[PDB]
RNA sequence: ACCUGUCUGGUUGAUUCCGACAACGCGUGAGGCCUGGGGUGCAGCAGGCUGUGCGACGGGCGGCGGCAAGCUGCAGGAGG
């Protein structure tokens, strides 16, 4: 069967303005669109399509033996704690800020591990990582906006990344399904206290 | 004059390894440097210990984004834990605009324009 | 309830130490500073008050501490060149102390003016008597001796020969020197961020205090070897003295002057020095019988009257 | 000698292609938990860089 | 072939550095350095001599620039 969204989780993404998608949508994105707002010219994203791409991304995440091999990256400073609260929780390796090019190809540098998956916050902001992953046969999940490019991305999570809470909500929910996939924690999470660690407050 | 990478990368390491033993006054800041390093020539000590004070002034303001000090994240995580006014409780009967409610017609709650 | 009465002309750099003496009807003040000179200040009648009386300018570098005798016959200088000196203020002539390796930090004289302790950054605090005779070095031969610089050291007054010693590791190590063995070593009242920079002793010798680089001051009674109370400070407090004829403390930090009542363990008054300079930093305030006198990192020496 | 047939195109994966990616997916239980068996997926190079690898993998995994 | 590294910009006497960056790390040169010059601490000895150190780093302050590098004025100082 299909897993249903909690009313707890869908409470988050409306005030995340994750369904407040973008003004422009590509034809690769139109299946993630139920409609567009005729008032603000903003495409509103399907939540049901957003949730099922999360569980496929969670399915692809756990399939590797070690989650620490997965190198998750975010260029912007909005997702700095969104990837920091993620990797303490999921047990992955974080990459924050500018991804140094050649980070997967050049073997003189050994700061991190050789990736078996990468997931990025934005292909616009981390175009260097999604290209460098394709040089080393490494898969790429990505959060992808309505205007964003999706080439060299295996799994698109249709969600907004131009809000400080938005990737903080998305990296939260992607961490929520992961232990739900393992059965480590159910949806009994009480979002009152957890998601604010992912949130970018300054 | 402009210091070089032989001085700046050196003085970056001194303030990073040995931050609490330092102070804003230069002559005390040099007195730690003979005690804790081995620098041969006395001019080049003054090159390093001068830039240590030029670092320790702006790391006292916390301006540099590179270096990382044990005291300065434990003070930061106190600032990180904001007493949370998350709007999930603050929003009651959520006003969602006219077409945004129509996509949630299968399973819905808190209906407002 | 503190009033800044007057100021001195003073040096052109940071005053490291202040000190006075009880003489027959004269109150000298000796102000050690960073421009390699130590001045002598009189405080008698108001026209005579604040006028330079003595001056010693033959040190090599910053006079990091100075020590004035309770008799007042002589003044012990502690300099960063590495050689302490015992200056006879009437003669103007000095002896030398050659024992330390480098950059002598602190000095103190006995109640009975027999011996003097000098502490430095070479992990040593070496004792001299009144002639220049290196009696003992207390580096590593005695166990529980601190493994970094000694920033401050004083004598316990009513006690015969007990010496207190603050250090960079935060351990205020106090010992009887009668037999060369350590009595106690404190740490936050219980027995390099934590780094005590200056300490004070009471008149009765029981009450004692030490500030630090941990933005904290700890006030303790050495006879019980127990902490009386603790008092918190905004910046890494450096200056510290003790009030005369009352159980009253006065701390000086990078910007402010905290006058903390001991027996009431509450803050009586605060004076801020931000009006004077930006790189103002109060180092080594000291009390007189009339009113307490506090020196500053720019060079001015400020006089305050307490209520 | 053997060459990986790409699942979605049906074409063989080209010779020494770096964009070619192995894709692993655990089967999902009825309540949504992970299972020990794994869907194993072969992906050609050019279908990634076209960006068309997304929408095909949506409909294949929807089955 | 070559290019990037070795740079839009800012900076420096300096490819000196800040910074953004398909580059990352290094190396020469530059700097550091060595000699003389001024200030004085100690020591030794006798148009005074020569050892040993200290002393200045652009440190402090004000204004520009701010991840800034730095520039510039003044104080202090024998010396900027």
């Amino acid at each position: 069967k299909e897993i249903e969204i909690p009313e707890d989780f869908v409470k988050a993404i409306i005030l995340s303005n994750a369904h407040l998608g973008s003004t422009t949508a590509t034809t690769n994105f139109k299946q993630y669109i139920y409609g567009r707002r005729k008032n603000d010219l903003i495409h509103v994203i399907d939540i049901n399509e957003m949730w099922k791409k999360l569980i496929i991304a969670a399915r692809l995440f756990v399939s590797i033996e070690d989650p620490s091999s997965i190198i998750v990256a975010s260029n912007k400073k909005f997702g700095k704690r969104a990837v920091l609260r993620f990797c303490s929780e999921t047990g992955a390796t974080p990459l924050i800020g500018r991804f140094i090019p050649g980070g997967f190809t050049n073997q003189v540098i050994n700061d991190v591990k050789e990736s078996r998956l990468v997931v990025v916050s934005d292909t616009y902001a981390d175009k260097q990582t999604v290209m460098e992953a394709s040089y080393v046969n490494t898969p790429c999940i990505a959060f992808c906006n309505s205007d964003n490019s999706l080439s060299r991305v295996d799994v698109v999570i249709p969600m907004n990344n131009r809000s400080p809470l938005s990737i903080g909500c998305g990296f939260y929910l992607f961490a929520k399904v992961i232990k739900y996939i393992k059965g480590e924690e159910s949806f009994d999470v009480d979002v009152r206290s957890e998601i604010e660690l992912y949130f970018y407050r300054d | 004059r402009v210091r070089n990478s032989n001085v700046k990368r050196a003085a970056k390491n001194i303030v990073e390894k040995y931050f609490p033993k330092l102070d804003c006054d230069f002559h005390h800041n040099k007195r730690v440097l003979e005690s804790v390093t081995e620098i041969q020539t006395k001019r080049f000590k003054n090159q390093i210990a001068g830039y240590v004070t030029h670092l320790y002034t702006r790391v006292e303001k916390g301006k540099v984004k590179k270096i990382f000090i044990k005291k300065h994240e434990e003070e930061r995580e106190r600032r990180e834990n904001m007493i949370p006014s998350s709007s999930i409780m603050d929003t009651e009967k959520i006003e969602v605009d006219d077409i945004t409610m129509q996509m949630i017609k299968d399973y819905c709650y808190r209906g407002n324009y | 309830r503190l009033n800044e009465v007057a100021t001195f002309s003073g040096h052109k750099d940071a005053v490291m130490a202040l000190g006075t003496c009880e003489t027959p009807d004269a109150k000298l003040l000796f102000s050690a500073s960073r421009d390699r000179r130590v001045l002598g200040w009189s405080l008698g009648e108001g026209a005579m008050f604040g006028r330079i009386v003595k001056e010693f300018t033959k040190h090599g570098h910053s006079v990091n501490d100075v020590a004035v005798a309770r008799s007042g016959s002589f003044v012990v200088s502690a300099g960063c060149d590495g050689l302490g000196r015992i200056i006879d203020v009437q003669s103007g002539e000095r002896t030398l102390l050659r024992g330390h390796e480098s950059d002598l930090t602190c000095a103190a004289i006995n109640c009975q003016e027999n011996k003097i302790v000098t502490g430095s950054v070479d992990k040593t605090l070496r004792l001299w008597n009144m002639c220049g005779e290196l009696q003992h070095t207390f580096d590593a031969a005695i166990e529980c001796a601190h493994e970094d610089w000694v920033m401050c050291a004083e004598f316990r007054p009513l006690d015969e020969n007990e010496v207190v010693s603050g250090s960079v590791d935060g351990t205020v190590k106090v010992w009887d020197i009668d037999a060369r063995v350590v009595k106690s070593t404190f740490f936050d009242g219980c027995l390099g961020s934590f780094a005590v920079r200056a300490l004070a002793l009471s008149a009765d010798g029981s009450c004692c205090a030490y500030g630090g680089s941990n933005c904290k001051t700890y006030i303790l009674n050495l006879a019980e070897s127990e902490a009386i109370a603790a008092f918190e400070t905004d910046t890494p407090v450096s200056a510290l003295a003790f009030g005369l004829t009352d159980v009253i403390l006065a701390c000086g930090t990078q910007d402010k002057i905290y006058i903390w009542d001991v027996v009431s363990n509450c803050l009586l008054a605060v004076a801020d020095l931000s009006a004077h300079g930006k790189r103002v930093r109060c180092r080594s305030l000291v009390w007189t019988t009339s009113n307490l006198i506090a020196g500053l990192g720019n060079g001015k020496i400020l006089v305050f009257e307490f209520v | 000698f053997e060459q990986r047939i790409c699942t979605f195109t049906g074409r063989p994966i080209p010779h020494t292609d770096n964009a070619s990616v192995q894709l692993t997916f655990v089967e999902l239980d009825s309540d949504g938990r992970a299972t020990d068996k794994v869907l194993i997926y072969n992906v050609c190079g050019k279908i990634r860089k076209d960006g068309t690898i997304d929408e095909i993998l949506t409909n294949t995994l929807a089955q």
